[PDB]
């Protein structure tokens, strides 16, 4: 039993959703993260299976605004009057430079995940990661959040939920490994445009040749990598270094205040002595890096564990092709 | 140990007979001063080696001069090694790692 | 799966130009290579590899040499996205 | 009193357990069964071997540098006290080996090493990083006698390193910690001033705090002062033959300074003209095949008139620094200039580097696992 | 003084933004000329501040021709020039040094590119001689600490210092390298 941990089995994304989100590929939500649909599927054997997607669409002109939900509720009808029901079990933004779980897709998340706990939370990712490994990245909320819900607040429930230590490198699903029965009409079409048909296919086959040759992939990929990760990593530092100096730098001198009192005025306070520590805002472990910045330090690591692959692959053909 | 042959030579006095009465002594430090001749000669002059062996004559030469194929050349050395063959360099030429790299990068 | 089929590609040229070359072999053919894939196989290795003189290997070498320290240096930097999210978490 | 109360128990102590091991080890396995059983920890039967490797060795090293004739100690000890425990069946566990790197030690402090080859044909049972880094010390310091400077200066890189992926950790070094930093350092330090042109490998086996002022010592010994032939070689010694503890510093006992006659005399003509072999190569080889105007200049360089530049020139080619050739026609002399490498560190670093990122995400998944 | 601090301060963020960053300094003409900087919609300058801006932008792109244009003009606007009678060395020292200083912010960007110079191009082109480009290129390569190797007599420089990635592997390797550093901070309190 692969399924999930404890409202939910693994997912299985069906052929027909996936062609439906390439279809709002990266457009509509290009350099703007927007949600560009719920995952409408249905629990299935060890798994859930999304078999229809409905795309969401937003007020996208350079800046994603919200919508009336006249959209979604009319949408939901829609697909309920000719096919199956609304059973959005996820949803889907592909959306913006190669897979990254941001603290807002998070927060977005944990108020999905809570609500109903029949959910993946899809981040279906293209060439732009320069495909690439786990072009669909699955990933559902931590049930231990759900039971520590709401709120991660900066100094109470933060160093507490921190203590806790729930994770923030939690498992990922597999997707797919089976046949999803719905293999069979896309089967039959594959026998006319192979051979005798063979313009669209051979189309598609030779993408592969310029994404090698010409325009800095891997280059640009290392070069957005070299701006995105140092951006994250300067912030943990100067974060990191400001707490830690209300931790100790600052219990340091306020301590070596304490020594001038001596610890003790019997006739009256000891006021001096009592209005030493008073609060600064973190007193330690400040959270919402420690986990949901966390969640992308795993993302950072799989970019560069991505970037690299295809990169160790020419490096063997390379090298191979020419020494014959 | 300093390989100052010509030294070595001059020094020995002769008259401790223990020296005599080693067998093969003799023999045996000119087979070593001859083994470090082709590890670091090219050539060698036929008065030069010679001397380094105790200043043999032309005929107790002879020995010495076929007991590792060494022979004569134009005027007038007496050959030790081709100076490739000598020199065996094993320098700058790896970066060639890429197997194992990869095999340990591979997951 | 894109590497693996890779090879196989030339594996089943390696099938189809032994099948071009032996209709010359057994009695005659070969027009079907004569100047059909005689000028694909030339367009074909004036693609992959380039021409062939030594500088191209050194290059090809120079180039894997600065890729390779530019995977390396991202495996790197795996190793600093650890360490400074590790202190923390002490 | 207190000081042969504590040294005579030691020993005493050791004759005793040595029977229990000759005992415990080769026949009795349900003796050796039933101690497999009882503790939590098998380290306690462990530690006492080579524990009592170096505290013996003291012991026995005092008693040697305090009875200079009528040996008593070198005989018994050589005899009884390392063959018995070693040349008869190892006990089933790292036992074996520590009982052998034991006696490897033993057999290190005599110099009388030849049969190095067959305690490395003895060493069966894998070598963990524990009984593999100290084969490697003593390993590569019987390199360092061969006279094989090229090899054991790698073998000192890797020990000196701290990524042999040690952790210890329940003092398995312990006491002595520094010792393998600093007799590493010391040791190959000897081996730079031989050779160097080559590594370009120093750079990973010891750090640039040591590596700035050791550069510039083998420079000021080579070139131009006998001054680091001293403190070279008084800080070497302690290290070359490792002699656990000298004795009390007193002159109304002689007794200690008389074997320090013979063990330090003995390195004296090790690095006496090994040293001198440095300086040769130490002028760069500025042009490779060198002409009438570079073998003059080098000629001009060796040593003045007259009497006898060619002969000095010709002895020391012959050593093993220099492959080169005469030419009678032309005059010529014709030289090899040999290099080393470049980078060889980065691909080495590739899985150590690994290691920092490994630790990192095992250390704090066992924090993860504790305030969970 | 946003004319003196200029020569001072091009080079130098011409150098930064070759990466050699770490020496970005704020509240100073960086500022001062940045406020200016970030105007969507200059054309010709009218005034002070925009011919400051225009000449900075001049010398930026390396023409000695750039400089010209607010040396002259707005210091008849304005009346820069007109109040010395020593305008007329002043602008011989603003003028050499600009040639000097472009040359170098040009060649703290081009050196990547070279293979070798003519440094007689460098002379005539930055109309300047070849006694001070000597002098200049001689303190250059000593002091800025550059991968060329110069030849003085022969009046050729022999270079070829790679490389355009160095560009993103420098910045992670900066990136990197500053992970531990900050770090030993993070212990040093917490200990």
């Amino acid at each position: 039993g692969g399924s999930g941990d404890s409202a939910v089995k693994q997912v299985q994304i069906d052929g027909l959703v996936v062609l439906k989100i390439i279809k709002h590929y990266q457009e509509e939500g290009q350099g703007t993260e927007v949600v560009q649909g719920v995952l409408l599927g249905l629990v299935v054997e060890d798994r859930l299976e999304i078999t229809n997607c409905f795309p969401f669409p937003q007020h996208t002109e350079d800046d994603a605004d919200f919508d009336e939900v006249q959209y979604q509720m009319e949408m939901m009808r829609s697909l309920r009057h000719v096919n199956i029901d609304h059973l959005h079990v996820g949803w889907y933004q592909s959306t913006y430079y190669g897979s990254f779980v941001t603290r807002a897709l998070l927060d977005s998340q944990f108020s999905y995940q809570h609500a109903i706990e029949e959910s993946v939370v899809l981040i279906y990712d293209p060439i732009k990661t320069a495909q690439g490994s786990l072009s669909l990245k699955a990933y559902r909320l931590t049930p231990k959040l759900m039971e520590v819900c709401k709120e991660k607040d900066f100094s109470p429930e933060a160093l507490k939920k921190a203590n806790i230590t729930f994770e923030h490198m939690f498992e990922e699903v597999p997707i797919v490994i089976k046949n999803s029965h719905l293999i069979n009409v896309l089967m039959w079409e594959l026998e006319k445009k192979s051979a005798v048909a063979d313009k669209h296919e051979l189309l598609s086959l030779a993408s592969s040749n310029h994404l090698g040759k010409n325009l800095q992939l891997l280059m640009d990929r290392v070069d957005e990598m070299s701006q995105d990760i140092v951006k994250y990593n300067t912030y943990m530092r100067n974060t990191s270094k400001q707490q830690q100096q209300k931790h100790q730098y600052q219990q340091r001198r306020q301590q070596e205040n304490m020594q001038r009192q001596s610890r003790g005025e019997p006739p009256l306070p000891e006021e001096d002595l009592s209005k030493l520590f008073k609060p600064p805002q973190p007193p330690a472990r400040m959270d919402s890096l420690l986990i949901a910045g966390q969640i992308n330090t795993y993302c950072q690591n799989i970019k560069e564990f991505t970037a690299q692959n295809l990169g160790k692959l020419f490096m063997a053909q390379a090298l191979q092709e020419y020494n014959n | 140990e300093t390989c100052h042959f010509q030294a070595f030579w001059q020094a020995l006095d002769e008259n401790m007979d223990l020296l005599e009465g080693i067998t093969g002594f003799e023999d045996s430090v000119r087979k070593f001063i001859c083994h470090v001749v082709g590890i670091t000669y090219q050539h060698i002059d036929r008065w030069l080696l010679a001397e380094m062996l105790g200043d043999l004559t032309d005929s107790q030469l002879k020995m010495w001069m076929s007991k590792y194929g060494w022979s004569a050349d134009e005027s007038g050395q007496i050959f030790i090694c081709s100076q490739e063959e000598s020199i065996k360099p094993k320098n700058i030429v790896e970066k060639i790692d890429f197997d194992s790299v990869s095999s340990i990068m591979a997951s | 799966d894109l590497q693996q089929v890779g090879g196989a590609s030339a594996r089943i040229q390696d099938a189809l130009s032994t099948v071009l070359q032996y209709a010359e072999d057994v009695l005659s053919g070969k027009v079907s290579a004569d100047n059909t894939v005689g000028r694909f196989l030339m367009s074909l290795v004036n693609q992959v590899p380039k021409i062939v003189p030594d500088d191209f290997e050194t290059m090809l070498n120079s180039n894997i040499n600065d890729l390779l320290m530019v995977t390396y240096l991202a495996n790197l930097t795996q190793s600093q996205i650890a360490l400074n999210e590790k202190l923390v978490n002490l | 009193q207190w000081l042969w109360d504590i040294i005579d128990e030691f020993i005493y102590q050791f004759q005793s357990f040595s029977q229990y091991r000759c005992k415990t080890a080769k026949k009795s396995e349900e003796e050796i069964d039933f101690l497999r059983s009882n503790p939590k920890i098998w380290n306690v039967h462990s530690v006492l071997n080579v524990l009592h490797s170096l505290v013996d060795k003291s012991n026995i090293n005092r008693q040697l540098e305090v009875y200079t004739s009528g040996g008593d100690p070198e005989s018994v000890a050589g005899e009884y006290g390392r063959h018995s425990l070693y040349k008869m069946l190892g006990y089933f566990s790292l036992v074996g080996l520590l009982r052998l790197h034991s006696l490897l030690g033993d057999y290190y402090q005599a110099i009388k090493v030849l049969e190095n080859i067959e305690l490395n044909k003895k060493s069966m049972y894998s070598r963990v990083p524990e009984c593999q880094v100290t084969t490697y010390y003593y390993v590569g310091f019987a390199y360092l006698m061969m006279r094989r400077y090229q090899d054991a200066i790698r073998v000192f890189a890797n020990i000196l390193l701290y990524i042999q992926r040690t952790k210890s950790m329940f003092q398995r070094t312990t006491y002595k910690y520094e010792m393998i930093n600093k007799q590493n350092e010391q040791m190959h330090a000897l081996l730079a001033i031989a050779l160097t042109m080559y590594p370009m490998r120093i750079d990973e086996s010891i750090h640039l705090q040591l590596r700035e002022k050791y550069g510039d010592k083998m420079l000021r010994m080579q070139k131009g002062d006998p001054q680091v032939y001293e403190e070279l070689f008084s800080y070497s010694c302690p290290k070359f033959l490792s002699p656990v503890v000298p004795n009390y510093d007193s002159v109304h006992p002689n007794y200690h300074k008389e074997p320090f006659l013979q063990q330090l005399k003995v390195f004296s003509d090790e690095v006496q003209q090994q040293a001198q072999l440095s300086t040769i190569r130490s002028f760069l080889k500025l042009y490779t095949t060198m002409p009438v105007a570079k073998l003059a200049g080098f000629l001009d360089l060796t040593e003045q008139e007259f009497r006898i530049q060619l002969l000095v020139f010709k002895h020391k080619m012959k050593n093993l620094v220099w492959t080169s050739g005469i030419s009678a026609l032309d005059g010529e002399f014709q030289s090899a200039s040999e290099v080393d490498f470049y980078i060889d560190k980065d691909m080495i670093h590739i899985a150590d580097t690994k290691v920092a990122r490994r630790y990192g995400d095992f250390f704090i998944r066992q924090i993860h696992k504790f305030e969970e | 003084y946003l004319v003196s601090a200029m020569l001072l301060e091009i080079p130098y963020m011409a150098a930064h933004e070759s990466d050699a960053r770490r020496r970005m300094i704020s509240k100073q003409f960086h500022h001062q000329l940045r406020v200016g900087e970030r105007q969507p919609l200059l054309g010709p300058p009218e005034s002070m501040r925009e011919h400051v801006v225009a000449a900075s932008k001049a010398m930026k792109m390396g023409d000695w021709k750039t400089c010209h244009s607010f040396i002259i003009n707005e210091k008849m606007n304005g009346k820069v020039w007109d109040l010395f009678p020593e305008a007329d060395k002043v602008r011989t020292m603003l003028v050499r040094k600009i040639q000097e200083e472009s040359l170098r912010t040009y060649l703290f960007t081009y050196s990547s590119v070279y293979d070798s110079i003519s440094m007689e191009t460098l002379s005539d082109m930055f109309e300047l001689d070849l006694p001070t480009v000597h002098s200049i290129i001689s303190k250059m390569i000593i002091n800025e600490e550059l991968m060329a190797s110069l030849d003085q007599p022969t009046q050729t420089v022999v270079m070829h210092r790679t490389e355009p990635t160095a560009q993103q592997n420098l910045a992670l390797q900066l990136a990197e390298k500053l992970g531990s550093l900050v770090e030993n901070n993070e212990r040093v309190f917490d200990h």
